[PDB]
């Protein structure tokens, strides 16, 4: 018998954008792991 | 009031600096002898107050209270070292850290002169209480537990402070003895009525008041056993001293204002005392109990009279102490078995004679057989309220009745009847155990021979 | 792997009575454990116990009770010698007190 | 960015500051303001990515916004008064400019949108600089116009911002929008004193800039920016998580800790004023930041959660870089309560 | 002075250093080739330092004393039993991945703070630009999940995208039949059973990807088994090429500080490795990290900061 | 034991040592004084001794 | 909302005025001192968990640093707290001296001839 502590699926509540999702922010994707989004391939 | 609160202090380093494997012995041994020397503060003048000094000082309502949490101390040592022998010395040394803390701000709280100091105190409390539920608790519900603790108390205490600031501003001071002497009454207006409010719903969530009740059973069934012993004994009794400190500016108010929470502590004492009845968890069952004795004191404070204060004061000693006793209990079938369901493990008589004997003083005290201490609580209060209104009588009649009942309950499902068969782990019983259980009962027995010891200030 | 993370397995507890059958309950070490029984029941049930007891029994009475007793002993004997009531329903000299002078 | 123009920056970001802080002449007060700015889009995008280049844009296009109403107030004031020394304003309307000008410096709802975008784009160095230092030259300006600002405007913007503070923090998982939510209730708490003790306001700040500064270099020591990535500091660093617990309860202003003190000379200093209302709502609306103080503490600290593997390498490895003022700043983030009196030093 | 913004202020720069044979060399090849002893001879000729290839206890070797610590508090993975039980559902193969990766980027970054402080060059087996063949290999063989080599790309995407590419990059090419008779006469009974698809794949991924990819920025020499015992015209070939082709002519001082800032500090090169993405392969619950990290800080040199520990014979503790 | 630098070896820096227990002493010394002025100035300024 | 700012005759920043030497200094046992020393050590004690060495003793030279320090700021805090203390009540005071039109002494009543009204408790 040992004390609970939490797992994958209960600290997966905190890995979303954001708290309390909605069906707006349902689409919302956390940033990137470092704060550097991916080049645009908007060719000038 | 240095002399108890410096070696309380002192027992922090005792600790931080103790070898590994000696921690327990030493702030058992140390927190045993600060019990012995607080002893000392029961010699009251009659009078007035010892007022030791400017910052502290010593009631007749205030000496019970103090050796009580002095005493509570070794005995949630004692009942800690058990389930806490895997973790890291570390780990052990923050445990009683928390204790040490929670012991440190409990006595200041009692002697605090002023309300302004009472209130910091009285608030600090909640700190290590949480720490303990949230980061010792068993269950993954100890997180929820926590935050039920927390939020019910703020939402009650944060309006104390605005009320408290308000009063020292209109009246120059908030010193307990100035408090009193220049004591005058309170109008009839929607201001007074809302500074009443304001002044008593703190200490009645703290009680708690049925209705806003709900986070002690959370509380009290998710905390580690030490927690849950001071979460009854004495936490609960911060809103008994509060009120019946608070309730000398209140008047003539509260001739009016206290019909509300005279008719929620009543009909909620039969409420939680039926609720007893059907419980399928054995802490869940002691919690509702503590809430039905503490629905007693509301009504005492309430109706404002010598004899229910006197009564009063004695049912928080006596509960402060059943509690904690009934909660060892539990605990220690629950190490056995590691479950909380009361018909889980039965017939436990004839395993463990000696501690079917102590669930058996333990749930006499419990239903208040005389000449208990429990009973003269009971009693004292029982008159007050008759005196009140005769019509009292069917209510409390019928608490008695649940109570007896209920209590009976417990005792006859975990120890009466047959064993589980499947269940073949119950060991014998450990001298530590049997030795915090006539701790718990030995000193309620004593306190009946001197009644007056508990009686408090009015006696 | 269908599983979710690599976790150890939940441990059987431990009898203490499996190594030391006569253990006490206080600790894994004999003789730590021994001396933790010694030093809880000496300072509870000798020290603080008993000596407490006798100490709370035999406060001297500054409560003032039996002081209370001779003086209502010495006040009923001279009011009743005297032929006095044994009590005014005035607890303050009503020559010391000045009621406002008209009451309509 | 060379180290030797980071240092100009940074000393022209607080140049412009103590200009604020030591003129008589308005013209030289927005001076400050616009050196300050100058100085500070940088320092914002030290660390080059797109979210950097958005957050420094968003601020320019506010902090300009508030400058030019800043300048028309002042130049009001002048046309109905032939005065540019900062005592109390003359017109009614330019002080109402005036006023929601330094509110949109703060971030004070309802223009505190700002905020935790800005927070969130840029780097912990950059939002401890943002949410620490960008506060003393408005603060200070809104000090010495005290007696002329009208009471029920300032109000109105200061319970927005306990409201809104609070209502926001709730809905976060990443740590720098908590800190600018955070950064919002106590803006409101700041100002909600001020036109009755200009003294509370600088006792607020000062231990609001002491237990952000704390929060900051916590997050630093131990590189997180999200919830879940501080969930791993406990399986590295243990003590840093705990000291972090309390600093968090101390954020939250339960007693016997330090963070309790400003709320409670605040609430006490208008009681005086005859205003009992206003306080029993502000403590209450606290309560939010709290709860998400709280769970944050519960998943960082009084929790244990799951690791991964390759921390076991991490283990390995002492931290390179050491901050020297991180231990009295959590000292003084705590355990300041007793030394309350001495806030008379500060008038 | 430890290197900070104060030593590039007062002084200290980087390009007064770069010699002209500063080149960071790596020499890369398929399982059991002869790459070891060319990249030994190449460091001996042109005075470089060497690194042998990081392996499961590389970390090990650079903390406390340079012995390794037992595998459950270091690595936490097994080559040997990746080879018995490949497909074993405890995930011992992409956790070894994933170790090996995080291993290769520590040697990077040491071997970078190296040549960035000393001006002297470094020999490299392989890089963390090259570690992925192993990933595909795994993966076309069943041995690892889609979602695995998902958090790997991730974590490579975060971390090799703050470093400068290798100036050199060597290949010492052996067809795959050589490596399994060179793997059969070694005698390790271990990698007697490394199938000939596996190797197959490791080749295909290193001619298809790697070489082509560090082609675009760095120069490539390739060289069979037979004409790779020649060390002398190695070392002849890498001296005669004009490297004007990558990102290293473009660096200056301040590029040169922030890269020297960021191979220190191991803890910041190591960040992102430790990411919360919860695969199961690589997860540990609370419970078995507490255990592990309670007995990792027992160690005797390991609870305190390095020169604080008396256990293993540090003086004046209390002055320091 | 440990492998290499280890800047902190089994010497302690004697340079900063003495500069931190100097500051202290100085410090002291300094508030000592400040003090025995404070006293004999409060006592000559109301004519207590 | 800025009472002492503009009393006059009041140098911008001295932080301790000349007429704050006619006050009695506070002793070197004052609580507050001691209480500030404490603090200090606290510090120091942290400042040793967080590089992660020994607690109680790595850094003695460094631990005394911080109490000295965080001693010898508390003292000028409390001399000038005190003084800031003696100019309210002094301006107090002097005020309620010049208008006694607003303080008035007005004749007070025993309790004996005070009627107080009664409300029974029952
Ligand atoms: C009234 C009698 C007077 C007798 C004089 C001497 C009394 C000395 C006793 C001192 C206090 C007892 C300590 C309690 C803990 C028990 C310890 C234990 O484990 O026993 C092991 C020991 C070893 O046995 P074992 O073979 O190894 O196996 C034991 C098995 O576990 C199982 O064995 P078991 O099945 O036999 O169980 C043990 C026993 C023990 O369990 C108990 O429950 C005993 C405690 C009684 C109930 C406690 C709560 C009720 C509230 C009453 C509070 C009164 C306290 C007064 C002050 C006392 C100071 C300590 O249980 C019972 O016998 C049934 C209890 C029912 C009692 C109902 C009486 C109601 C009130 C009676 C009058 C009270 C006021 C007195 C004056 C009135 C006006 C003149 O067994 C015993 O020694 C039996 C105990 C003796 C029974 C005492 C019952 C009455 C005494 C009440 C208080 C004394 C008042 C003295 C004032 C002068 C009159
Ligand atoms: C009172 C209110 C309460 C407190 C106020 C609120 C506190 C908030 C302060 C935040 C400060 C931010 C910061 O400095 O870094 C954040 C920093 C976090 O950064 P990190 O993670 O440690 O690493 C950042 C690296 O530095 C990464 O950067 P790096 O690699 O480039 O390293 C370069 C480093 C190393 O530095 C060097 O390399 C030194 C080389 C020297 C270069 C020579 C340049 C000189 C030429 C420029 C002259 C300009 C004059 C301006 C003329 C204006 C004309 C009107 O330099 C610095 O880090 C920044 C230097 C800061 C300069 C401070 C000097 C004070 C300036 C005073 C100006 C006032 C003048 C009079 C005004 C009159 C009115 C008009 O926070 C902390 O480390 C701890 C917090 C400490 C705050 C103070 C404590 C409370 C008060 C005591
Ligand atoms: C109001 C009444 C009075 C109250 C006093 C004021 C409150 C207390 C003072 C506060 C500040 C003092 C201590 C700060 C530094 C502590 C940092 C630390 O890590 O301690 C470890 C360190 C032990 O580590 P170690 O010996 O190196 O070996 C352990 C292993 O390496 C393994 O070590 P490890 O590092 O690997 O283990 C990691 C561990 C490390 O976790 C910690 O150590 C927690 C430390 C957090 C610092 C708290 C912030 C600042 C203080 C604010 C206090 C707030 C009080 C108000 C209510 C809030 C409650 C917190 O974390 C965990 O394991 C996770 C557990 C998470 C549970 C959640 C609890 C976290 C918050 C609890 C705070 C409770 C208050 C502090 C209790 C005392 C702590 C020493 O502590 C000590 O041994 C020294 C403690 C004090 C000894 C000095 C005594 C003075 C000299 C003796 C003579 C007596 C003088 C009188 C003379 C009489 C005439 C003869
Ligand atoms: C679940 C547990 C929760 C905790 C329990 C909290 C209990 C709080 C209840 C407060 C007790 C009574 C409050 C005030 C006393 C009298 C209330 C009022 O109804 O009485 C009449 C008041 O008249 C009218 O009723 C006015 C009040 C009606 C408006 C109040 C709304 C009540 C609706 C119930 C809402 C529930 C409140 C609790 C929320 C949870 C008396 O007539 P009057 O002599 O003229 O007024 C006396 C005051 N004077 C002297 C200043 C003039
Ligand atoms: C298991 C085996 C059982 C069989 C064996 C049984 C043996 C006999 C048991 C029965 C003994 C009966 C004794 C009856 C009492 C006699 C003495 C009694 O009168 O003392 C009382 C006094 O009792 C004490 O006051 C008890 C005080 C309470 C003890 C507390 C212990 C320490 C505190 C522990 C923690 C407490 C936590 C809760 C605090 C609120 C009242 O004394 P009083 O009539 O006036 O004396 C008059 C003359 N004086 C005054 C000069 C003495
Ligand atoms: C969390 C605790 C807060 C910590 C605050 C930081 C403490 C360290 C800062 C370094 C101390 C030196 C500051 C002052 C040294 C000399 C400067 C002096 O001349 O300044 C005078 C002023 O003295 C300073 O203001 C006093 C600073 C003392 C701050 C500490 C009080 C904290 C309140 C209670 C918490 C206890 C803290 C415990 C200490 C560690 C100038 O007076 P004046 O120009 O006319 O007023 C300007 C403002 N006006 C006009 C609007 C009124
Ligand atoms: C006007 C404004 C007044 C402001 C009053 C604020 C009251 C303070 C209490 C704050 C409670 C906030 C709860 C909340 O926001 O979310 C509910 C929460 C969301 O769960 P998360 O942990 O955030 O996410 C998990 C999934 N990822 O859901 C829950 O289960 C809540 C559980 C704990 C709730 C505790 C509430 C206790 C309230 C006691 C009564 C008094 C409360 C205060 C108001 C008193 C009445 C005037
Ligand atoms: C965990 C749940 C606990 C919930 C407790 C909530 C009730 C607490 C009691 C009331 C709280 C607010 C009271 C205000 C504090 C007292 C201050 C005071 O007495 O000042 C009054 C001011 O009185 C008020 O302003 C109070 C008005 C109410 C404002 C906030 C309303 C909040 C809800 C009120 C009803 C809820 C109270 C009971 C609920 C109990 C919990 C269920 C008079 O001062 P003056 O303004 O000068 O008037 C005379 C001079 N002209
Ligand atoms: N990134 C990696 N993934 C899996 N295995 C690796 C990795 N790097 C090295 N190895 C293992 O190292 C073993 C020998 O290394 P190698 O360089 O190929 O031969 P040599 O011993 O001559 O240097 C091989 O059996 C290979 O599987």
């Amino acid at each position: 018998a040992r004390q609970w502590q939490p797992d994958v699926e209960w600290a997966e509540q905190f890995g979303g954008a954001v708290m309390y999702p909605t069906k707006e922010t349902a689409h919302w994707k956390p940033p990137p792991w470092n704060d550097v989004d991916p080049p645009k391939d908007t060719l000038v | 009031m240095l002399k108890i609160i410096i070696p309380t202090t002192m027992l922090l380093p005792m600790t931080w600096m103790s070898k590994h494997n000696m921690i327990w012995i030493n702030a058992t041994v140390h927190s045993l002898l600060i019990s012995l020397i607080s002893l000392s503060l029961l010699n009251q003048l009659g009078e007035n107050s010892l007022n030791f000094s400017l910052t502290f000082f010593s009631d007749s309502l205030s000496a019970p209270l103090l050796v009580l949490t002095t005493w509570l101390l070794p005995l949630m040592l004692m009942a800690s070292q058990s389930h806490l022998s895997k973790e890291t010395t570390t780990r052990k040394k923050l445990y009683i850290t928390m204790l040490i803390l929670l012991q440190l701000f409990l006595i200041m709280t009692f002697t605090a002169t002023e309300l302004i100091l009472f209130y910091i105190l009285f608030e600090a409390t909640l700190v290590p209480t949480l720490i303990i539920i949230t980061r010792w608790g068993n269950q993954t519900e100890r997180l929820n537990a926590g935050l039920y603790f927390l939020f019910y108390t703020l939402a009650g205490s944060l309006p104390l402070l605005v009320a408290l600031v308000y009063i020292q501003n209109t009246t120059g001071s908030l010193n307990f003895l100035i408090i009193h002497y220049w004591s005058h009454p309170l109008s009839n207006s929607w201001s007074n009525i809302f500074m009443w409010l304001a002044c008593i719903m703190a200490f009645m969530v703290k009680m708690p008041l049925y209705g806003l009740h709900l986070w002690l059973p959370k509380a009290h069934v998710e905390a580690p056993i030490a927690g849950s012993m001071v979460l009854a004994a004495v936490l609960l009794k911060l809103g008994g001293y509060g009120m019946m400190r608070i309730t000398t500016i209140l008047n003539p108010l509260t001739n009016y204002m206290a019909y509300p929470f005279l008719m929620l502590s009543m009909w909620g004492m039969i409420m939680t005392s039926s609720i007893c009845l059907r419980q399928t968890d054995l802490k869940s069952l002691i919690a509702y109990s503590s809430v039905s004795h503490m629905a007693l004191v509301i009504v005492a404070i309430m109706i404002q009279t010598p004899w229910s204060f006197m009564g009063a004061t004695a049912l928080m000693i006596a509960h402060g102490l059943t509690s904690s006793m009934l909660f060892c209990l539990a605990n220690t079938n629950y190490e056995r078995v590691h479950s909380r369901t009361m018909i889980l493990a039965r017939g436990l008589q004839t395993l463990l004679p000696l501690m079917a004997t102590w669930w058996l003083v333990a749930s006499l005290t419990n239903l208040a057989l005389p000449p208990s201490i429990n009973l003269i609580g009971e009693l004292f209060i029982i008159t007050a309220s008759f005196s009140w209104s005769n019509i009292t009588i069917i209510l409390m009649g019928m608490n008695m009745m649940i109570t007896a009942l209920y209590s009976l309950y417990m005792l006859i499902t975990t120890q009466r009847g047959k064993y589980t068969h499947h269940i073949n782990n119950i060991k014998p019983s450990f001298t530590r155990e049997n030795a915090l259980m006539a701790l718990h009962i030995l000193p309620l027995l004593l306190l009946t021979l001197n009644p007056k010891m508990i009686l408090g200030p009015l006696y | 792997p269908t599983i979710r993370l690599q976790e150890d397995p939940d441990p059987e507890d431990e009898n203490l009575y499996e190594k030391n059958p006569d253990s006490h309950g206080y600790d894994k070490d004999p003789i730590v454990d021994l001396w933790n029984m010694r030093v809880v029941f000496f300072f509870g049930f000798s020290i603080v116990l008993v000596l407490g007891s006798t100490f709370v029994a035999y406060l001297p009475d500054y409560r003032m009770q039996e002081w209370a007793r001779r003086e209502a002993e010495r006040l009923v004997k001279y009011r009743e010698a005297n032929g006095l009531p044994l009590m005014e329903s005035n607890c303050f000299d009503p020559n010391k007190i000045q009621l406002p002078e008209d009451e309509d | 960015m060379n180290p030797i123009i980071y240092t100009t920056l940074i000393m022209t970001v607080m140049s412009g500051t103590m200009l604020v802080m030591i003129s008589s002449h308005w013209l030289l007060i927005w001076i400050g303001f616009e050196m300050n700015l100058l100085a500070m889009i940088p320092v914002l995008m030290k660390n080059f990515n797109p979210r950097a280049t958005e957050a420094a844009t968003k601020y320019f296009l506010t902090q300009a916004t508030a400058s030019m109403m800043l300048m028309m107030a002042i130049i009001i004031n002048l046309l109905y008064s032939g005065q540019w020394t900062i005592t109390k304003m003359f017109n009614p309307v330019a002080m109402t400019m005036m006023t929601m000008a330094l509110a949109m410096k703060l971030g004070l709802s309802p223009f505190h949108f700002w905020v935790p975008e800005v927070t969130q784009g840029i780097s912990l160095q950059a939002g401890l600089l943002l949410l620490t230092w960008q506060k003393l030259a408005p603060l200070s300006v809104l000090c010495q116009i005290s007696q002329s600002i009208n009471p029920n405007l300032m109000l109105t913007m200061a319970m927005l911002s306990i409201l809104i503070g609070g209502w926001g923090g709730l809905n976060q998982t990443q740590l720098r929008k908590i800190m600018a939510y955070s950064s919002i209730a106590h803006m409101g708490w700041m100002t909600a004193v001020l036109p009755y003790n200009t003294t509370m306001t600088i006792l607020n700040l000062l231990i609001y800039i002491t237990m952000t500064l704390a929060m900051f270099m916590l997050l630093i020591h131990s590189s997180a920016t999200t919830t879940l990535s501080l969930s791993h500091t406990w399986n590295k660093m243990p003590v840093i998580t705990s000291l972090m617990m309390v600093t968090l309860l101390s954020m939250g202003g339960l007693p016997p800790l330090s963070g309790f003190m400003p709320k409670w000379m605040i609430i006490q200093e208008m009681t005086k004023n005859e205003s009992i209302i206003m306080p029993t709502l502000m403590a209450m609306t606290a309560l939010l930041n709290l709860y998400f103080y709280m769970r944050l503490a519960y998943s960082s600290s009084l929790t244990m959660f799951p690791s991964t593997n390759n921390m076991k390498m991490k283990w390995q490895f002492e931290h390179t870089k050491q901050m020297k003022l991180l231990p009295t700043m959590i000292v003084l983030s705590t355990l300041v309560l007793p030394m309350t009196p001495a806030l008379s030093s500060l008038n | 002075l430890q290197y900070g913004p104060l030593a590039f202020v007062l002084g200290e720069r980087t390009t007064r250093k770069l010699t002209e044979t500063s080149k960071v060399i790596t020499v890369d090849g398929n399982i059991c080739s002869g790459k070891g002893r060319l990249a030994r001879e190449i460091a001996e000729k042109l005075g470089l330092r060497h690194f042998p290839e990081a392996g499961i206890h590389y970390a090990d070797s650079t903390t406390g004393d340079g012995k390794p610590l037992d595998v459950q508090l270091s690595g936490n993975c097994s080559l040997e039993k990746f080879y018995d039980d490949p497909k074993s559902n405890d995930g011992n193969s992409y956790r070894l991945q994933s170790w090996l990766y995080a291993s290769r980027l520590l040697q990077y970054a040491d071997a970078l703070e190296h040549l960035l402080s000393t001006g002297q060059g470094v020999v490299l087996e392989r890089s963390i630009y090259s570690d992925f063949v192993f990933l595909e290999a795994m993966y076309r063989q069943g041995f690892i999940r889609k979602q695995c080599v998902e958090h790997y790309n991730e974590v490579k995407k975060v971390t090799a995208c703050e470093y400068l590419p290798p100036h050199v990059v060597v290949y010492v090419d052996v067809p795959v039949p050589e490596i399994q008779s060179r793997i059969q006469k070694k005698g390790n009974p271990h990698e007697m059973k490394i199938t000939a698809a596996y190797l197959q794949d490791i080749e295909n991924a290193y001619k298809k990807t790697f070489l082509p990819e560090m082609s675009e920025k760095c120069e490539v020499l390739q060289y069979s088994a037979r004409e790779a015992e020649d060390a002398e015209k190695v070392v002849e070939d890498i001296e005669y090429l004009k490297c004007d082709k990558g990102p290293w002519p473009d660096q200056d001082d301040r590029t040169f500080h922030r890269l020297r800032m960021l191979v220190q500090n191991k803890l910041e090169v190591l960040n992102y490795t430790t990411i919360p993405v919860y695969l199961p392969e690589i997860t540990i619950g609370a419970h078995q990290s507490d255990r592990v990290f309670q007995k990792f800080t027992e160690l005797p040199g390991r609870k305190y900061s390095p020169g604080y520990n008396e256990d293993v014979g540090d003086k004046w503790i209390w002055l320091k | 034991k440990f492998y290499i630098r280890e800047p902190p070896h089994g010497s302690p820096d004697w340079l900063k040592v003495g500069l931190t227990l100097g500051t202290s002493v100085f410090l002291w010394i300094y508030l000592i004084k400040q003090h025995k002025e404070d006293v004999l100035e409060y006592k000559r300024r109301n004519g207590l001794e | 909302m800025t009472m002492m700012s503009g009393r006059p005759g009041r140098v911008p920043l001295q932080f301790l005025p000349n007429e704050a030497r006619s006050l009695p200094p506070p002793k070197l046992t004052d609580p507050r001192l001691v209480y500030m020393g404490f603090l200090g050590y606290c510090s120091g004690l942290i400042d040793n968990a967080i590089r992660r060495r020994p607690v109680v003793s790595a850094g003695l030279h460094r631990q005394l640093l911080y109490v000295t320090s965080f001693v010898f700021f508390g003292y000028y805090l409390l001399k000038r707290q005190d003084y800031m203390y003696a100019l309210r009540d002094h301006d107090m005071f002097a005020y309620v001296k010049s208008h006694p039109e607003d303080f008035p002494e007005k004749d007070k009543k025993t309790y004996g001839e005070i009627l107080e009204e009664f409300h029974p408790v029952r």
